[PDB]
Protein backbone atom coordinates (compact mmCIF):
# COMPACT_ATOMS: atom_id res chain seq x y z
CA UNK A 1 0.00 0.00 0.00
CA UNK A 2 1.48 3.38 -1.11
CA UNK A 3 0.49 5.67 -4.23
CA UNK A 4 4.06 5.31 -6.96
CA UNK A 5 2.22 7.55 -9.16
CA UNK A 6 -1.31 9.43 -7.05
CA UNK A 7 0.25 12.57 -5.31
CA UNK A 8 -2.61 14.01 -3.30
CA UNK A 9 -3.00 17.98 -3.07
CA UNK A 10 -0.40 19.12 -6.35
CA UNK A 11 -0.92 21.83 -8.71
CA UNK A 12 -1.13 20.15 -12.19
CA UNK A 13 1.99 22.30 -12.96
CA UNK A 14 3.71 20.50 -10.25
CA UNK A 15 2.86 17.02 -12.31
CA UNK A 16 4.15 18.74 -15.23
CA UNK A 17 7.50 19.42 -13.63
CA UNK A 18 7.90 16.02 -12.53
CA UNK A 19 6.72 14.80 -15.56
CA UNK A 20 8.99 16.58 -17.27
CA UNK A 21 12.31 15.50 -16.36
CA UNK A 22 10.65 11.91 -16.71
CA UNK A 23 12.11 9.67 -19.54
CA UNK A 24 9.38 7.45 -21.09
CA UNK A 25 6.55 8.99 -22.45
CA UNK A 26 3.63 7.55 -20.25
CA UNK A 27 5.22 8.71 -16.87
CA UNK A 28 2.35 9.31 -15.01
CA UNK A 29 0.82 10.84 -11.68
CA UNK A 30 -2.41 11.72 -10.20
CA UNK A 31 -3.35 14.97 -8.87
CA UNK A 32 -7.08 15.80 -6.90
CA UNK A 33 -7.33 19.20 -8.50
CA UNK A 34 -5.05 21.81 -6.30
CA UNK A 35 -7.36 24.47 -7.30
CA UNK A 36 -10.75 22.50 -6.48
CA UNK A 37 -11.82 21.08 -3.14
CA UNK A 38 -10.67 17.94 -4.46
CA UNK A 39 -11.14 16.89 -8.34
CA UNK A 40 -9.38 13.88 -9.56
CA UNK A 41 -6.82 14.33 -12.15
CA UNK A 42 -3.62 13.18 -13.73
CA UNK A 43 -0.80 14.36 -15.61
CA UNK A 44 1.34 12.42 -17.40
CA UNK A 45 4.38 12.78 -20.13
CA UNK A 46 3.60 12.69 -24.25
CA UNK A 47 6.91 12.88 -25.94
CA UNK A 48 7.82 15.34 -23.26
CA UNK A 49 5.18 17.57 -22.91
CA UNK A 50 2.63 16.97 -19.65
CA UNK A 51 -0.75 16.65 -20.39
CA UNK A 52 -3.34 15.37 -17.84
CA UNK A 53 -6.77 13.37 -17.86
CA UNK A 54 -9.60 15.38 -15.99
CA UNK A 55 -10.72 12.43 -13.57
CA UNK A 56 -14.94 12.25 -13.21
CA UNK A 57 -16.94 10.03 -10.66
CA UNK A 58 -19.72 8.01 -12.45
CA UNK A 59 -21.30 8.92 -8.90
CA UNK A 60 -21.15 5.34 -7.16
CA UNK A 61 -17.66 5.21 -6.37
CA UNK A 62 -16.06 4.44 -10.15
CA UNK A 63 -13.36 6.56 -11.56
CA UNK A 64 -12.50 7.89 -15.11
CA UNK A 65 -10.47 9.98 -17.16
CA UNK A 66 -10.87 9.52 -20.70
CA UNK A 67 -12.76 6.85 -22.20
CA UNK A 68 -13.63 3.63 -20.37
CA UNK A 69 -14.19 4.16 -16.51
CA UNK A 70 -13.04 1.73 -13.57
CA UNK A 71 -13.37 1.12 -9.93
CA UNK A 72 -10.28 2.19 -8.91
CA UNK A 73 -7.31 5.32 -9.59
CA UNK A 74 -4.60 2.68 -9.64
CA UNK A 75 -6.83 0.55 -11.64
CA UNK A 76 -7.42 2.99 -14.51
CA UNK A 77 -3.55 3.40 -14.27
CA UNK A 78 -2.73 0.03 -14.26
CA UNK A 79 -5.38 0.03 -17.76
CA UNK A 80 -4.10 2.72 -19.42
CA UNK A 81 -0.65 1.21 -18.78
CA UNK A 82 -1.04 -1.60 -20.92
CA UNK A 83 -3.92 0.58 -23.40
CA UNK A 84 -2.30 3.78 -25.21
CA UNK A 85 -4.34 7.11 -24.36
CA UNK A 86 -3.93 9.23 -27.09
CA UNK A 87 -5.14 8.27 -31.25
CA UNK A 88 -1.73 9.85 -32.13
CA UNK A 89 0.49 7.36 -30.81
CA UNK A 90 0.71 4.48 -28.54
CA UNK A 91 1.57 6.61 -24.72
CA UNK A 92 0.67 4.48 -21.48
CA UNK A 93 0.50 5.58 -17.81
CA UNK A 94 4.02 5.21 -16.25
CA UNK A 95 5.91 5.72 -12.91
CA UNK A 96 7.05 9.17 -12.58
CA UNK A 97 9.72 10.86 -10.35
CA UNK A 98 11.25 8.72 -7.47
CA UNK A 99 13.11 6.72 -9.71
CA UNK A 100 13.87 2.82 -9.74
CA UNK A 101 14.06 2.77 -5.73
CA UNK A 102 17.24 2.14 -5.07
CA UNK A 103 19.13 3.94 -8.01
CA UNK A 104 21.75 5.72 -6.52
CA UNK B 1 -4.70 30.33 -16.48
CA UNK B 2 -5.71 26.49 -16.71
CA UNK B 3 -3.79 24.14 -19.14
CA UNK B 4 -7.17 21.87 -18.77
CA UNK B 5 -6.58 17.71 -19.14
CA UNK B 6 -6.69 16.47 -22.69
CA UNK B 7 -9.92 14.49 -22.05
CA UNK B 8 -10.97 17.75 -19.84
CA UNK B 9 -15.13 18.67 -21.71
CA UNK B 10 -14.41 21.26 -23.87
CA UNK B 11 -14.32 25.00 -22.53
CA UNK B 12 -17.78 25.43 -23.35
CA UNK B 13 -18.52 25.44 -19.69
Amino acid sequence: GSHPWFFGKIPRAKAEEMLSKQRHDGAFLIRESESAPGDFSLSVKFGNDVQHFKVLRDGAGKYFLWVVKFNSLNELVDYHRSTSVSRNQQIFLRDIEQVPQQPT
Amino acid sequence: DDPSYVNVQNLDK
